[PDB]
Parts: structure tokens; sequence; C-alpha cells
RNA sequence: GAGCCCGGUACGUGAAAACCCGACGUCUGUCUUGAUGGUGUUCCCGAGUAGCAGCGGGCCCGUGGAAUCUGCUGUGAAUCUGCCGGGACCACCCGGUAAGCCUGAAUACUUCCCAGUGACCGAUAGCGGAUUAGUACCGUGAGGGAAUGGUGAAAAGUACCCCGGGAGGGGAGUGAAAGAGUACCUGAAACCGUGCGCUUACAAUCCGUCAGAGCCCUCGACGUGUCGUGGGGUGAUGGCGUGCCUUUUGAAGAAUGAGCCUGCGAGUCAGGGACAUGUCGCGAGGUUAACCCGGGUGGGGUAGCCGCAGCGAAAGCGAGUCUGAAUA
RNA sequence: GGCGUCUGGGGGGAACGCGGGGAAGUGAAACAUCUCAGUACCCGUAGGAAGAGAAAACAAAAUGUGAUUCCGUGAGUAGUGG
């Protein structure tokens, strides 16, 4: 059982949150979270390469010449591969790269990294990053660093807080996601991870049940 | 994804080239022609490595026998007198003194004619 | 796509709960005018499958 | 603290590809085809077997048919009735879909394998004399439907 | 190698006219003279059709016991106790009411257009076509069908002089560099030559290798030149020694293939496919498909499949079952 | 039939569709039935999508479903087959 302390951007804490046990005291299992995120950066991949082979190519669909008498050697089109112009042989093609992984061994994985961080004291919380209604990145910097000095982070903002999304997504480090697609590469690409409250309710009650 | 090859051949055909060096034509330029004349020079190289200590066995022992005729003893009783006086010295250091130093080849020639039998085409 | 399956290896060829292979036997259905009742009686039955075509009819059965 | 750079695979997990025709030091000049014949050029099926009359092809047919409107029933043996209801009592067919010992459109039946001191309401679709005797000992409802 | 130079992005703006969406009011119809139920019998309920026979097509179905759907000929019925189907057929029950007609949405596709993405290529690749490209050239004709990208930061593209008929070059200049001169980024090998050192015209050489005289270069310890735990180029002379690959019982082979260089050129992909085996999660349970929601790789989705009991042709029975008169 | 007037159609298109016609090399270690494939190709007509489409249907005595089409499964199964 790991407590969390609500930070403010004025200089004061709100509360505590008590996190649960099972979620964030997993043990990571590191040919799990490879596997996972092996799988994400191939579905992510689009498999836009392809060739044409002999088939497709123009023409060569005449035997340039005699069989025999020539001297030369046997050749029955102009656009085979030994040739310059010739087809592609085993080349590329428009592929899928995704893999299904199971919902089980996703959970597993994301369950784990949150816990490898939360361990090292790497999961900060927070009511808000901005004063109402207007984005200005100016705040949401001079935050982060008070709350952390480290080069990336992660940041979880739910959809209707858009001002915290807006302010903070042009940072250089800052990788800004929505707790409904929250995964795994982003958690582990980081060093620090700033949930929001309404963020964090959610994913327990949602998991929880 | 296309990879185009030319690195990963200029590696050996450097390194053959640099190795035929001294050759004598299309076997001094050529990939295709000095790698199977290095295929057949490294092995020379082996089967002569393994002959050489026969070559230079021959020559010690054409200078010893020469050597001792000269003294008037043949090789073959030499070998059998020093092998009965348990004398260790090699062919190497033999022909060596040979050269340099044949008195002291005398001495040892001396020894032999000691320690011979008596009657060397006796039955025992 | 999908790996068809052989029809005769699957009319001729069943498996029995450890995974043993089983068959007929040949020579029962015609000229019995002849073949005393012993040798009609030894071919009745099933018979469990040799070694060496288990390989190939499990190639044939499953794909 | 993990990063993307500490992962790793277990050990034994990825393997090396045999890469066949790229050397004449792991495979080369045949690929493990050998010389020249029709496993050379191209390949040979499965049941092709020279020109005599194949397995597939000299014995005999397995006789009869399949009667397509047979009811296969799905079983439950007592053994799993002891082994997943402590405190016994009435047991339905959604009562064992919970535990987990049969299908969901199943068409169950019940066996007497194993041993029965429980006291259950067993209700099935058709039983087994063996269940009928077993819960009569025991002291139970066997009401089949 | 530009967040703060430029172009532009986040963001907000903008349309006289035309075009498309609905929105309306016109305009057009349309029911309004009406309906709910009652009650006993005649009439109608899509005709050269449905059906049957003969040749045929396609349906899991190759004429088979072969329904349903159908094409051509020939024959050819009734209207509700009517008719067609429920895998020949017959009786009962069930469902439905043919031979008249229209019907959106989910679905498939991109000549063209617009905006972007890429663990796709980067001038022998990629569209055949980065260069006049379906051109030149070939063929009578249908039809085939090529090759050629790069100066440099900006042409400041060598004014002027000398040799020469001119090309071309040497100086003088530009330029950061002309080992950037409109034959121009770099600028390999084959190939073509010029110099310097050794060696070679009494010798029989798969052209090398092991020993090695002699000469020439070099590093270092020293001493008027000198050996060395040396190293490198040539190398007289001696010994040993029958090209490479493929295919062959067996090839140096007078069996095939290769003129040489450089670049290009052959176990690949799909698929909850099959079998075997490593690894990882779960564990008597395991897992989802299509799809829906998702700026993303994430959440859901129980229809399904594999296991959990089999024997028997089958009925069927069940830790037993099949055969059999039999616990034999 | 002839004369006058009025409105239509006529051909091109990269694929996609519906109706009709319609092969062969291949596989079967030969081959004709079969398969390749009702594919390629040819024809006639379209549309922005098409065609089908309102039960003379399924089903099995469950008191069931309720136009059609396209996707997943059933299923490489029941079966068919020199």
């Amino acid at each position: 059982t790991l407590k969390v302390d609500v930070k403010t951007p004025a200089g004061k804490t709100d509360g505590s949150v008590e996190l649960p046990a099972e979620l964030f005291d997993v043990e990571p299992n590191i040919a799990l979270m490879h596997q996972v995120v092996t799988a994400q950066l191939a579905a992510k991949r689009q498999g836009t390469h392809s060739t044409k082979t002999r088939g497709e190519v123009s023409g060569g669909g005449k035997k340039p010449y005699r069989q025999k008498g020539t001297g030369r050697a046997r050749q029955g089109s102009t656009r085979a591969p030994q040739f310059t112009g010739g087809g592609t042989v085993h080349g590329p093609k428009p592929r899928d790269y995704s893999q299904r992984t199971p919902k089980k061994m996703i959970a597993a994985a994301l369950r784990g990294a949150l816990s490898d961080r939360a361990r090292n004291d790497r999961i900060h919380a927070v009511t808000e990053l901005v004063e109402g209604q207007t984005p200005s990145t100016k705040s949401a910097k001079t935050f982060l660093g008070t709350l952390t000095e480290n080069k990336k982070v992660l940041v979880v903002i739910g959809r209707t807080d858009e001002v915290g999304a807006k302010s903070v997504r042009n940072l250089p480090g800052v990788h800004v996601i929505s707790p409904d697609q929250l995964n795994t590469y982003d958690v582990l690409n980081a060093d620090d991870v700033v949930f929001s409250v309404e963020a964090l309710n959610a994913y327990i009650s949602a998991n929880s049940k | 994804a296309r990879v185009k090859r030319a690195l990963n051949a200029q590696k050996k055909r450097r390194t053959v080239l640099k190795a035929s060096k001294g050759y004598r034509g299309q076997r001094s330029r050529l990939y295709r022609k000095a790698k199977e004349q290095q295929l057949h020079s490294l092995t020379y190289a082996y089967r002569d490595r393994r002959a050489r200590k026969g070559e230079f066995r021959k020559l010690w022992i054409s200078r010893i026998n020469a050597a001792a005729r000269a003294n008037d003893i043949t090789y073959n009783r030499l070998i059998q007198g020093l092998k009965a006086a348990g004398v260790e010295v090699d062919r190497k250091n033999l022909a060596e003194l040979a050269v340099s130093d044949p008195a002291a080849f005398t001495a040892l020639v001396d020894v032999a004619r000691a320690a011979l039998p008596e009657d060397v085409n006796a039955p025992s | 796509p999908k790996a068809k399956t052989h029809s005769g290896a699957s009319k001729r060829f069943r498996r029995t709960g450890t995974g043993k292979i089983v068959r007929q036997k040949a020579n029962r259905r015609h000229l019995l005018e002849h073949k005393p009742t012993k040798r009609t009686r030894r071919l009745d039955g099933r018979t469990t499958v040799s070694a060496a075509d288990n390989s190939r009819i499990n190639k044939l059965l499953n794909g | 603290v993990i990063k993307l750079h500490d992962l790793k695979p277990a050990p034994g997990e990825k393997k090396a590809k045999t890469r066949v025709g790229r050397g004449e030091g792991s495979k080369g000049k045949t690929a493990g085809r050998g010389t020249k014949g029709t496993k050379a050029r191209k390949n040979v099926p499965v049941m092709f077997e020279g020109g005599q009359m194949p397995i597939h092809m000299r014995l005999p047919k397995l006789k009869g048919f399949k009667n397509r409107f047979r009811t296969e029933y799905q079983v439950v043996n007592v053994g799993d009735i002891n082994k997943a209801f402590p405190q016994g009592g009435t047991v339905g067919v959604d009562e064992l879909v919970a535990k987990g010992l049969v299908r969901k459109n199943s068409l169950v039946k019940v066996l007497g394998d194993g041993k029965l001191t429980v006291k259950v309401d067993v209700t099935a679709n058709k039983f087994s004399g063996s269940a009928r005797e077993a819960i009569t000992a025991a002291g139970g409802s066997a009401t089949e439907l």
C-alpha cells in the first residue's frame, strides 16, 4: 500500500490518495513487458512497401529470341530477375505486422510497470496544472519544474480537461495521454508520471470491480 | 530495406589482394584468380611446415656423415656408439659442431669408438 | 487458407482415446467360398496401425 | 528503475534462423535437398507411394453411418460434485455451469464414477442407475426431468 | 544541425458569384360523403401458367431412391373441404398463400481531385518513364520499346598575355579550394603508360611454397663503419607440388561452364491452417472472432473453438461398453 | 409506304455490378469422366453504386423465428466423388 499526496499549482497540498495494493505491488516480468511493447510497435508500423515481381512488370511476355542456333543463353522474358529492369523475386509486399497479445498479459504488463515506478517514487498526482480556462504553457512548465527535474515525463489528463493538454503539449519532453488509452510503451519511456486525480479514480474504479 | 552489397565484398577483396603482392600475372590483380592460388599457397605452406623437419634432418645427417667419414667412421656406428654411451646431443648440434669445431666432434667420435662393442657383427 | 482433409484417410482411419490409430483388415469381402473360417476370423475386428505408417497417416488425417 | 533499453526476452526464447543457400559453411549449394531428383527441383506429395495402391486405397472403409440426429449428451461425474459442493444441496444445469464442469448450451447427463457422501438435490436430463443408487444411499433427490 | 531569420504551423479569420445540404413559405395534391363492429349463403383471390413425361443446367449432390430452383419442346388443372412446400412417395399435422410491380441503409471500387503517413526505393533501384519517354529506334502491321540525374554558397563560366590555323594548354586572375573549369561533388577496380631499386639471353616454369646466397631501403644499440630477439621489397639456386566449380563408382583431366572488372541476380509472404519443440501469461480451465468505442498500439464484445469419459456400425449404454446364448 | 413537324438515341471511359456465352495449358506422376474455372476472354446493358428484397420462407411439435444483403462461426464438418 502506497500513499500519494495531491499537489496544487499555487503551492499547497489538498489531500492524499491510498493507492491499491494489488495493482501496484505486482512484480514485473521483463519478458512479458518486452513482448507487449514489441507488439505495440509492430502494430504501429505500417506495411507500405510493395514491389513488382516478374508478373506485374511491363512487357516481357514474348520469348525475345530463339532457343537454339543463336550462340547465347536461353531466355524466356526480358523482365526476369537476372536482367536489369527485371522483376523482384522475393520482395517486400504489403502486409500486416500486428500480433494478438492477450488482455491478461497486457494488463499484467501495465500493472507491473506502474509498480516499477511506484516503488521508486516516480508516480506523482495533481488536481490540475492551470488556473481557470486560459492555457499558458509557462504555468505548466514552472509547475513541472516545482514537481520534477528529469528530462522526460508522462501526463495523464482526461478528455474534458483540455486546457492541461493544450498547455503541456508543446513541451520538448512531455507526451500526453488519456487514461482510456493507457498503455505501456508510453509509461516505460518516461521517468516520472503525473496522474490527475479524476484519472486515478476512473482507472481504479474501472479496473477493480 | 534494400541493402547494397559493396562494402561487405570489398573487405575480403582487399584482404586477398594484399596477400598476393609478389605473384606474377593474373594471380596479382584479380580476385577470382588470386583466391585459388591462395588456397594452393596456404596448403603448400602447411605441407612444407610439416616436412622441413625431415629436410633439415637430412641435411644435418649428410654433414655429420661426411665429417665422420673423413675421420674414418660411419654414421650408423657413430650413432650406435653415442646411444650406447648415453650421450644426448642431437643432430642439429652435432652438425653445428662439425661446421664450427671439428676437434670436439673428433673427441665425440673417439668416445663412440671406445664405447662400441668389440665384434659389431656378433649375434648379440 | 485452411488445410483440407483427406477423405479416404478419414473414412478408413479413426483415433481412440489415447491417440492410437485404428484400421480394419483385408481379404474379407468376396471369395469366401474357400477361405477357412479361422482365416475369416483373424480378419475381423480392428487393428492398431503399424509404426512405419503412423506418421504418414497423421499427415493425411490432420492436413 | 526500468527503461526501454532494459528489456530483454528470456534466454532460449529467440533463435537464429537457418538462412540456407548463402554459404558453403552452413548450408550451401543444396540447401538440404541433396542432389538431383523430384525432391530437389520441387517437392513431392504425401499421398503418393510410387505407384502401388496406397494404404488409403487398399484398406477397407469403416463400417456404417452416423445417424445425423444423434443426441450427444454432456456428462458430469459425481466426483466433481463432491469436489465442488461441500455444503451439498440443489444442483442444476446453471449450478454446474457456475463451477465450470460443463458447457453453456449443454444437454446434460449424470454418472456415478466417484465417491458420494455429500447430499445433493441434483437436476439433470437423464441419469444412470449407478447415480440413482448412489443418491439413494447418500439420501438425496435424483429428480430428473 | 535555426522554437526566436524566412516560408508556415497551434489558433482564429474570410465569399460578390456559382454549386451541394436541409430549412422554410409557394406550388402540388390527398382524406374529408365517416367508421367500428355484426349475421346466413352464391361470387373473386394474378393461366397456356403450376403440375406430369423427354433431353439439359446449377444447387454439398458426377442419374442416383434424388426433393426444392430452373431452360426448349409436347401435353395441360382447379379458387379456400383450393393449392405449394417440411430431401423420393403416401395419410395426419405444421408453415405459407406463387405465376403483377417498385423499395432506401449497412456492402464493393477509383480514371481524376485535395491534405498527409511511411522501421518503402533513392538514378543498373523506384511507375516502362527524376533527364524531349510510350519519345528515339525496330516492325508493313497489331505490336514491342530503350539510354543519359549532382559544378559551386552566387557564374564571380578564366578579362589580359604567350605557343598554335584552330582544338587545347601555360602564366595572370575570380574563388575558402580550379587535387570545383561549363568533358565539371567525391572519383574504386579492370585497363594505359612515365620514372626509381632488384632480377632476367645454357634454359623445360598450374607459375607457386619451404630453405636461401647476393644487392637495395628502413628502425635501434653502437662508433670513423657496425651486428640485431629485427621488419620489409627483389629474390640466384635446391627440394616438394597434376587449375576452380558442377556431376561422376572415378576428372589435373584431351567431360561441361567461365575473357577481365564493377554493379544486379535464387527457400520468401500470407493464414487464430497442421505436426513437433523452446519461451511467456493463466491454470481445470484457457481464448475471443466480426463488431462498437478509441487522434495511437487500449477497453468491451460469449456467438464460437479446444480440454474436462469413452465403447459401439447404430439404437444405445456408461468407468464401463461391443460382439456372444455366456462373468468366457 | 410517301411528305412535314416535335422529342429522344447514336460514341468514350480506370476499376467495381447484373443476365448470357465460355476455353486450354495445368493436377490426377498417363488420361477421356472430373479439376484448373463457369476463371481468362467475348457479348448486351447500367449505376453512383449495382443486383436481391417483402415470404406459395425456415423450423420442429420448442407455444419458436419473422424482408433482403454483406461480414464472424458452424466447417474444411454432415456429405459428394473414376
